């Protein structure tokens, strides 16, 4: 047999609903899931990390002239400086005085580092969805495994076979750009590996951790090694990466909204509640008994012992039966004014059950049935004393679940009195209209 | 930090995060009087009462002076063809209960 | 590469190609690979056939 529903994306809330085959008992279901994962498509496109410029050794001409050629290296310097005249250890270290010359070449590449933490740049695009299921029906125990959110495949569990509907809801917590450095995710635009103004965050972009070509612009330049020592300087503006570190704001897993906790192996969005999620479940035809084969109850009479407005199961009801014999069958409130807590009782010839409800109203009007057999209950509910819990509401709070009877009273005699006494004035000139026209004959 | 019902969490230092949410307790009481059940309502809700309040005289003012604009005018179409007159004798039920101005002469 | 940012060098000079002002593509969005032909073909989705 096959049951089409919906059911609200909320995770620790479980989805409570009464199959009822026609000719046999019905069962009841409980869909209940445990993860709800967000997968984009991302590629990458290039990394970033701190610089580290080496300098090779510069050549000391003596007297001459030593000119360099343009090399295929990232930000490649040359600038030659006449007439150094250098000193080492033992004397000086060269002869010709005035006429001398340094190379003094420059040249960077990335660091020892930037195999350990470095930038990953992504464009994302809508992937797969999927979650993961709880599921028990009748006498069956919990089964889970994890489906696919698509209307097309199904994903067989137990002896059931589950189609998780698609999401009504195509947001996604991600930008068109994120950046992933270390644990956490960022929402960023790239200068697109072509550009990079030396200070902010492009000015090293490889395209793989382990490429040949880099790109970088440092605003390296050169300097005169002065009183006639052997070295090369240099000035250059300092690490853009190193500086985005400082100045970054809140990671995407502080901003995001519903409540998404962002994971990173799959770059995921964990446990979202945006819309609802549409089921449908084969039940096996095993599971239902004939009808024949189970109690039927009848003159049943519900009394609301105590409730209240709380989060948790904070109503007691108790109803009185007389049934013909002795047995189980489920129970279910198939309005969305209350929930319950139990999912079967044991009954016996003409006793007595008691179950626990959670509810938003101050004065329920559900019905349950049991034992393919209705009854309704009343009752009036009462303020909790707490003022702030740490866990989600079970119930779901409607338009009018706030106003109790005697506000509906001043509802009422505020509109039907107002409107009746303009009637009162409309029926008024439709009178002295047929007085004073019977005045005229 | 002001919680609402859909929900709260923070983190403080390097500890887990934790989560709260506000329940529905209010302070006002809504089976009594008029001034109980408004400030019930005024702390539950406090963007949406303080509208049906202000609409709830603008009706009220609004159907007043439309029923007395058209009350006053039926009266004024009792005195008319009655005044006009003095001579005639005005029936006994137009003195008092149809309208309000009385016999004389 | 066609996007209005990224520079090459080629020779001495430095050429920004901009970006296209169609972003038409023949490709659908689900393809099928056979062989060396492509096809614009839909998808049983894994869970059907």
């Amino acid at each position: 047999y096959e049951h089409t529903a919906v059911m609200p994306n909320k995770v620790g809330i479980p989805y409570k609903a009464l199959v009822e085959r026609p000719g046999y008992a019905p069962v009841h279901l409980q869909i209940q899931l445990v993860n709800t994962r967000i997968i984009p498509s991302t590629n990458l496109e290039y990394i970033t990390c701190k610089y580290k410029t080496k300098v090779p050794s510069p050549v000391v001409k003596c007297c001459g002239a030593t000119q360099c050629t343009s090399k295929p290296h990232p930000d490649y310097q040359c600038q030659v400086f006449s007439g150094v005249y250098p000193f080492m250890w033992g004397g000086a270290y060269c002869f010709c005085d005035t006429e001398n010359t340094q190379m003094s070449e420059a040249y960077v590449e990335r660091s020892e580092e930037c195999s350990i933490d470095h930038a990953k740049a992504y464009k994302v695009h809508t992937g797969t969805v999927q979650a993961m299921v709880n599921i028990t029906y009748g006498s069956v125990s919990w089964r889970s495994a994890d489906v696919y959110v698509n209307g097309e495949t199904p994903a067989k569990i137990g002896d059931a076979k589950l189609i998780i509907g698609p999401l009504s809801s195509a947001w996604s917590p991600f930008d068109n750009k994120v950046v992933v450095y270390g644990h956490e995710v960022y929402n960023y635009d790239f200068p697109e590996y072509g550009t990079g103004k030396a200070g902010s965050f492009g000015d090293l972009q490889s395209r793989t951790s382990t490429s040949n070509d880099l790109y970088a612009n440092t605003n390296l330049k050169l300097q005169r090694p002065q009183a006639g020592i052997v070295h090369t300087p240099f000035t250059q503006v300092p690490s853009g990466f190193e500086r985005w570190k400082k100045d970054k704001g809140a990671p995407l897993n502080d901003v995001a909204p519903f409540g998404c906790s962002i994971a990173l192996e799959p770059l995921r969005a964990e446990n979202c509640a945006v819309g609802s999620i549409p089921i449908s479940i084969d039940i096996p035809d095993a599971a239902f008994t004939r009808i024949s084969e189970t109690p039927t109850v009848s003159d049943l009479e519900c009394k609301i012992t105590e409730c209240t407005y709380a989060f948790d199961f904070g109503g007691i009801a108790t109803v009185a039966y007389k049934s013909s014999k002795a047995g189980n069958c489920p129970i279910h409130s198939p309005s969305g004014v209350a929930v319950i807590k139990e999912n079967d009782v044991t009954l016996a010839e003409s006793g007595s059950f008691t179950f626990h409800f959670s509810t938003a109203n101050i004065h329920p009007a559900f019905k349950l049935q049991v034992c393919t057999s209705a009854v309704t209950c009343k009752g009036d509910c009462k303020p909790p004393k707490d003022h702030i819990v740490d866990y989600p509401a079970q119930h779901t709070e409607s338009f009018t679940s706030a106003i109790s009877a005697t506000a509906w009273s001043w509802i009422k005699v505020l509109v039907g009195g107002t409107s009746a006494f303009i009637v009162l004035g409309l029926i008024a000139t439709a009178v002295v209209a047929l007085v004073l026209f019977f005045h005229r004959h | 930090f002001t919680v609402t019902g859909e929900g709260l969490e923070y983190t403080w230092g390097n500890h887990p995060p934790k989560r709260v949410w506000a329940q529905e307790s209010g302070e006002g009481n809504p089976h009594g009087w008029p001034h109980e059940v408004v400030v019930y309502y005024y702390n539950r809700y406090p963007l949406t009462t303080i509208i049906g309040l202000c609409t709830c005289v603008a009706i009220i003012m609004v159907s007043c002076v439309t029923s007395v604009w058209l009350l006053c005018r039926t009266r004024n179409l009792c005195i008319t063809p009655y005044k006009l007159a003095p001579n005639a004798q005005v029936p006994i039920l137009l003195a008092l209960l149809c309208c309000i101005k009385p016999t004389r002469a």
